[PDB]
């Protein structure tokens, strides 16, 4: 039973960085192997934790928010970081431990591409992981950009550890 | 390709664009010593690995500032970050200041 | 960590090199090593990055299609070679203080010697 990361990894549509989805992951063998050992993966940075510790660890449960963003702001997808999305999309808490994910999906998302969107004005500051739908713009990815303004597919796996069973190992 | 001054007699600066340093990306600096690979002297902003330095950034530019002319430190500084730009992930060293 | 580089050498004008990186210090934090050259007199150019772990690299745009960079997990090694200038190549692995991993913002913190190839 090993945990169903290609619904996060290999899914067709994704959702806006304004309006992330995630899942939930629990009950499933969490063989990190398939992640790390990737060549689809531009970057991999893990806090509280090494990258090849995580199949030696068990978790309550983990989430995997996932969302499409601008190259340039991957760097935002971290703790202690500011800027539109760090502070109005995608609230990173600043004691948080897990592993986030990206690569560049620009022979999927680009278009020779109105559909994702990013806020421009929020009247205040997010709280970490309170996504809010209700102002937005179109990112508008091009087949033919720097790295910096390709779509770069983001994936966040969060970790909950809980006075629970811990069901969420790797092998 | 970053600019720097060929050289200082202090404070050594490092101008970039929106692309790279205006970007928001870190900045970080090495001290090369003739004869050997180059050693970190900071990491990110302005943090620094156990063994006098300072840094910042504004705008589209940074800089490091070293203080004291304590013994002869007649090294090639560098600036190094992202560049976001071409087509493709790519590093960029800056051209270099002797002290 | 400790990155053991090859030593000196001398080819033959447009034929091939290979240059090796031992990380024998601990393997343990080294996710990423990545190539740097200095030519005489000049500043360090960044060639190319691969991942240990995927066995994916980047390079330089201006040396796209004759250079490679191979990762031997094996031996905890990573070749850069190329094909058809005297500069020096230096091995660094990637790290940032942050976090595990690699990324854009890390660094170089630990280089190896430096393996001069000429013509
Ligand atoms: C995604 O699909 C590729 C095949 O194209 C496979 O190699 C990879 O392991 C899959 N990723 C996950 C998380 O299942």
């Amino acid at each position: 039973n090993l945990c169903p990361f290609g619904e996060v990894f290999n899914a067709t549509r994704f959702a806006s960085v304004y309006a992330w989805n995630r899942k939930r992951i629990s009950n499933c063998v969490a063989d990190y192997s398939v992640l790390y050992n990737s060549a689809s993966f531009s970057t991999f940075k893990c806090y509280g934790v090494s990258p090849t510790k995580l199949n030696d660890l068990c978790f309550t449960n983990v989430y995997a928010d996932s969302f499409v963003i601008r190259g340039d702001e991957v760097r935002q997808i971290a703790p202690g970081q500011t800027g539109k999305i760090a502070d109005y999309n995608y609230k990173l808490p600043d004691d948080f431990t897990g592993c986030v994910i990206a690569w560049n999906s620009n022979n999927l998302d680009s278009k020779v591409n109105y559909n994702y969107l990013y806020r421009l004005f929020r009247k205040s500051n997010l709280k970490p992981f309170e996504r809010d739908i209700s102002p937005l713009q179109s990112y508008g990815f091009q087949p033919t950009n720097g790295v910096g303004y390709q779509p770069y597919r983001v994936v966040v796996l969060s970790f909950e550890l809980l006075h629970a069973p811990a069901t969420v190992c790797g092998p | 390709v970053l600019t720097q001054p060929p050289s200082v007699s202090v404070t050594i600066s490092c101008t970039g664009s929106n692309s790279n340093i205006g970007a928001g990306y870190d900045v970080h600096w090495y001290q090369q010593l003739p004869g050997t690979a180059p050693k970190l002297l900071i990491c990110g902003n302005s943090n620094r690995p156990s063994g006098r330095f300072s840094g910042s950034k504004s705008g589209t530019s940074a800089s490091l500032a070293i203080t004291g002319l304590q013994a002869e430190d007649e090294a090639d500084y560098y600036c190094q970050s992202y560049d976001s730009s071409l087509s493709g992930p790519n590093w960029v060293f800056g051209g270099g200041t002797k002290l | 960590v400790q990155l053991v580089q090859s030593g000196a050498e001398v080819k033959k004008p447009g034929s091939s090199v290979k240059v090796s990186c031992k990380a024998s210090g601990g393997i343990f934090n080294t996710y990423t090593i990545s190539w740097v050259r200095q030519a005489p007199g000049q500043g360090l150019e960044w060639m190319g990055r691969i991942i240990l772990m995927s066995g994916m690299a980047n390079y330089a745009q201006k040396i796209q299609g004759r250079v490679t960079i191979t990762a031997d997990k094996s031996t905890s090694t990573a070749y850069m070679e190329l094909t058809s200038d005297t500069a020096v190549y230096y091995c660094a692995r990637g790290f940032n203080g942050n976090y595990y991993g690699w990324g854009d913002d890390d660094a170089f913190d630990i280089w190896g010697q430096g393996t001069l190839v000429t013509v």
